[PDB]
RNA sequence: UAGCUAGUAGGUGGGGUAACGGCUCACCUAGGCGACGAUCCCUAGCUGGUCUGAGAGGAUGACCAGCCACACUGGAACUGA
RNA sequence: CCCGCAGAAGAAGCACCGGCUAACUCCGUGCCAGCAGCCGCGGUAAUACGGAGGGUGCAAGCGUUAAUCGGAAUUACUGGGCGUAAAGCGCACGCAGGCGGUUUGUUAAGUCAGAUGUGAAAUCCCCGGGCUCAACCUGGGAACUGCAUCUGAUACUGGCAA
């Protein structure tokens, strides 16, 4: 089933997530069908670090997608609309 | 073994300039004319003829600005062994500007200044400058 | 259609075993000049009419032989 | 605004009943900054003498060539001898990147923004002469209309 | 010249002979010192070069000079060699990297220690 | 990493004060510059286009107290950056903390102004920068700090420093003791008697 | 290395596969490929790209990603989406 | 990452200096010992051997070797040559192949135009943002100079016809 997860694309001790629509079987920093977002956990206060496209997103879970445990917890977080 | 008349224009003009000639003359053909204007049009020359019916007869009238021939270069760029056509972006300005490439585009035999303007690409020719 | 060549025939001499060429003309991607890189292919036709050195419309269609994945769709002059 | 510069100095030999006789060769060039510029050659028995009485050569035998502000106009072939040279105007972001040799013509010249190379011999005598040539039958960015406009 | 002629055979680019078949671009190989000689040069030159003939760990049997001045190296010594012909020796391709294996250093040299293997003297 | 010799024999090669005693005296002597950088110093070098060409970078170079590494990327990076190679190149060198530190002058030497940085004794729009090569920008704000202010070294630094031409491009201040980048140096501030174009035809061929 | 090719190339019918199919078979046709390089020999995983070069090019295919292939060597299937 | 503590305290080496190539003297040696990327240094004043003092270049690296491209326009498409330097087959005929005077019509494959889809991400590059800087990480563009479908244009090339 395909799904949307973290694929990790940071820096040793300084992690930098590439978010992305996937086959699940698939390597975690591997083949995707399309990027969705990224979220950097260090961001800090400053400004961005947690951009998420949640059109397609929300499309691709009805199209069947499902969702990581730490992917969904950004989306009730970044809240949605405010 | 006349496999290029264009060629036998461009230095018909080269050779015949060199040799500080005032006429020129050789068999015609639309393609001849269509490019004789440019000559002239661009101002390489002073103005062309063509006296004959059966058997037709390009006639050029060269320029001299002061010792000096205007037609510092004329030569051929296609070529029946190898043919070039460059698209529009990719259309080539002799001399940085100055002197001009003659193209043959599906809308009649212009120059790069023209085609340009056109919109559109051929097969260049020659360049002169 | 979606899409479709043309070519002349070459060889008709088999039970619907067509066999029709399509000269091209290419760029030679190091020394410009143009050259002639021909395409040969087996394409099927029923009832045996297409003859040799007639030109012909051709459209591709799933395997109908290995080696035929095409079939006629007109033809174009004969007694070339 | 003088600016003067020698390119190649060299020793050459006769030999004579009594061996041989050396000397040298100084091959230079002058120009104003503003087009104007000429070489001079010159030989003698020693060597400030040579490159003396070339850097005079110079002083006369001087061309003077079309600029276009910092620049050539267009390109440019040169070709004396076994040198084959091209330089080229280049919308300068520093420039004057050539083969020391004809720099040296090119700088003087006050081009000020090329970019150059030889091709063939690099004999000096022949290049810094190519190019000369080059720079001088380089035409009018304007007086191709002198030629045509008529 | 033809465009033609060009298309029908293209344009070939020399390939590069080595000057160094030690073997498979290697840094160097090992070897055994099958006879330790020392002929002379020449022409212009004259003099007593102290050399050897190396089996190589590769097969290649090969003439390889002994740089320095002095030398501990016999038959059955195991030493190291690397590209460097010797233009003097003609046939002499390889030097042999002092002070590797059982290639002792040059002995007291203070100069350029490094080339001719020899350790920092104590200050 | 840092020189760490001599460094008045430097001044005496490259033919010029380059100020790495910056400190009390003034137009050397009390040294001994020119005639003789060694054994045969005092002999004329009727040196080569190449010979030049390398010395003039390299007084660029023993002025800011950098190694060729560096030095060779600060070029391919002025390169990069619009407009003339040659400029860029000084501006990058100037952006240098270490150098925006001696040249608000709290420093003698653009050295000690370094071992400064080196030692957390300095700190841009608030927070210490101790590495030599921080580039500073507009606008930026470098001050001594507190812990180590008004000792020793820079008191007479900071004085001498109005000794000198005083730059432009910055304001000092001397009480707060700290200092603003207002704009990066234009070409016409500083040099005269430093040559690009030969640093840039040296890393051009 | 200049000729290669009997399931070979095509047709008809049965069989077959998740599927089109000489995939298989039986019969019929005598075809099919090739100097635009077949066949044979030698070398080789391909790509995104990498290094170089002003470019055009040249060289290259570690590290990252994509595709393929292999799992002691040769062969076979079973289970199962 | 922040704070205090002690003492400059624990922390410089490698290649080179005849020319190309930045850096020169003495002593030892004497076609020996030896150097050597190329040229070439060594037989009594050796800046070229070896040591020394000096100097230049690098610097936690420095040199040597190996290796690709560069400069090499030295396989030349861009961008070369063949009288005497490497290079015109001893000569001719001619199949294939390449190229082919001139005019009109038609064709629209080459050629040209536009539209659309596609050209994975990363990488490269441009402007940014994040680690004290930097390397590194990262947002967004740009670029992927290619391919394919459709529609056009018809001067030039190809086909066709006379
Ligand atoms: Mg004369
Ligand atoms: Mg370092
Ligand atoms: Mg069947
Ligand atoms: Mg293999
Ligand atoms: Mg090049
Ligand atoms: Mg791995
Ligand atoms: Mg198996
Ligand atoms: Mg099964
Ligand atoms: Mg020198
Ligand atoms: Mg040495
Ligand atoms: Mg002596
Ligand atoms: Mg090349
Ligand atoms: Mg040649
Ligand atoms: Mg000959
Ligand atoms: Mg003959
Ligand atoms: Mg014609
Ligand atoms: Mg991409
Ligand atoms: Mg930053
Ligand atoms: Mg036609």
């Amino acid at each position: 089933m395909v799904t949307i997860r973290l694929a990790r694309h940071g820096a040793k001790k300084r992690p930098f997530y590439q978010v992305v629509v996937a086959d699940s079987r698939n390597a975690r920093n591997g083949r995707f069908i399309e990027r969705v977002g990224f979220f950097n956990p260090i961001a800090s206060e400053k400004e961005e670090g947690t951009r998420l496209d949640l059109d397609r997103i929300a499309h691709w879970v009805g199209q069947g997608a499902t969702i990581s445990d730490r992917v969904a917890a950004l989306i009730k977080e970044v809240n949605k609309a405010a | 073994s006349m496999q290029d008349p264009i060629a036998d224009m461009l230095t018909r003009i080269r050779n015949g300039q060199a040799a500080n000639k005032a006429a020129v003359t050789m068999p015609s053909s639309k393609l001849k004319v269509a490019i004789a204007n440019v000559l002239k049009e661009e101002g390489f020359i002073e103005d062309f003829k063509v006296e004959g019916d059966t058997k037709p007869e390009l006639e050029l009238t060269l320029k001299y600005f002061q010792g000096k021939a205007v037609v510092e270069s004329i030569q051929r760029v296609s070529r029946p062994g190898l043919r070039i056509y460059k698209r529009k972006d990719e259309l080539p300005k002799v001399m940085a500007g100055l002197g001009i490439a003659v193209v043959s585009t599906s809308k009649g035999v212009m120059t790069d200044r023209a085609a340009r303007q056109a919109g559109l690409g051929g097969e260049i020719i020659c360049y002169v400058a | 259609k979606i899409r479709t060549l043309q070519g002349r025939v070459v060889s008709d001499k088999m039970e619907k075993s067509i066999v029709v060429a399509i000269e091209r003309f290419v760029k030679h991607p190091i020394y410009g000049k143009f050259i002639k890189r021909t395409t040969k292919l087996h394409v099927h036709d029923e009832n045996n009419e297409c003859g040799i050195g007639d030109v012909v419309e051709i459209r591709e269609c799933r395997p109908l032989s290995k080696t035929k994945s095409w079939t006629l769709v007109r033809v174009v002059e004969k007694a070339v | 605004e003088l600016q003067e510069k020698l390119i190649a100095v060299n020793r050459v030999s006769k030999t004579v009943k009594g061996g041989r006789i050396f000397s040298f060769t100084a091959l230079t060039v002058v120009g104003d900054g503003n087009g104007r510029v000429g070489f001079g050659y010159g030989k003698a028995r020693e060597v400030p003498a040579a490159i003396q009485k070339a850097m005079e050569k110079a002083r006369r035998n001087m061309i003077n060539v079309a600029l276009n502000n910092g620049t050539l106009q267009h390109p440019v072939k040169g070709v004396h001898t076994g040198s084959r040279v091209f330089m080229q105007p280049a919308s300068e972001g520093t420039g004057i990147i050539a083969g020391g040799a004809m720099r040296a013509v090119l700088e003087v010249a006050g081009v000020h923004n090329v970019l150059a190379k030889a091709y063939g011999s690099t004999n000096p005598i022949n290049v810094v002469r190519a190019t000369i040539d080059g720079l001088e039958n380089m035409n009018s960015p304007e007086m191709v209309a002198a030629k045509r406009g008529k | 010249a033809t465009v033609n002629q060009l298309v029908r055979k293209p344009r070939a680019r020399k390939v590069a002979k080595s000057n160094v078949p030690a073997l498979e671009a290697c840094p160097q190989k090992r070897g055994v010192c099958t006879r330790v000689y020392t002929t002379t040069p020449k022409k212009p030159n004259s003099a007593l070069r102290k050399v050897c003939r190396v089996r190589l760990t590769n097969g290649f049997e090969v003439t390889s000079y002994i740089g320095g001045e002095g030398h501990n190296l016999q038959e059955h010594s195991v030493i190291l060699i690397r590209g460097g012909r010797v233009k003097d020796l003609p046939g002499v391709r390889y030097h042999t990297v002092r002070g590797a294996l059982d290639c002792s250093g040059v002995k007291d040299r203070k100069q350029a220690r490094s080339k001719y293997g020899v350790k920092r003297p104590k200050a | 990493a840092r020189y760490l010799g001599p460094k008045l024999k430097l001044s005496r090669r490259e033919g010029t004060d380059l100020f790495l005693k910056s400190g009390v005296r003034a137009i050397d002597t009390k040294c001994k510059i020119e005639q003789a950088p060694g054994q045969h110093g005092a002999r004329k070098p009727r040196l080569s286009d190449y010979g030049v060409q390398l010395r003039e970078k390299q007084k660029v170079r023993r002025i800011y107290g950098v190694l060729e590494r560096q030095f060779r990327n600060y070029y391919k990076e002025a390169a990069r950056l619009k407009g003339n190679t040659g400029e860029n190149l000084l501006a990058l060198l100037e952006g240098r903390l270490d150098n925006v530190v001696y040249r608000m002058g709290f420093g003698a030497t653009r050295a000690e102004a370094r071992q400064l940085v080196s030692h957390k004794a300095i700190m841009v729009n608030g927070r210490v920068v101790n590495i030599a090569s921080y580039q500073v920008s507009p606008n930026d704000v470098v001050s001594i700090r507190e812990k180590a202010k008004k000792q020793s070294r820079v008191k007479a630094a900071l004085e001498l420093a109005e000794q000198r031409e005083k730059p432009t491009w910055l304001e000092v201040d001397a009480g707060k003791m700290e200092g603003t980048f207002k704009r990066k140096p234009e070409r016409s501030d500083l040099s005269a008697d430093i040559n690009e174009h030969l640093i840039v035809e040296l890393y051009s061929k």
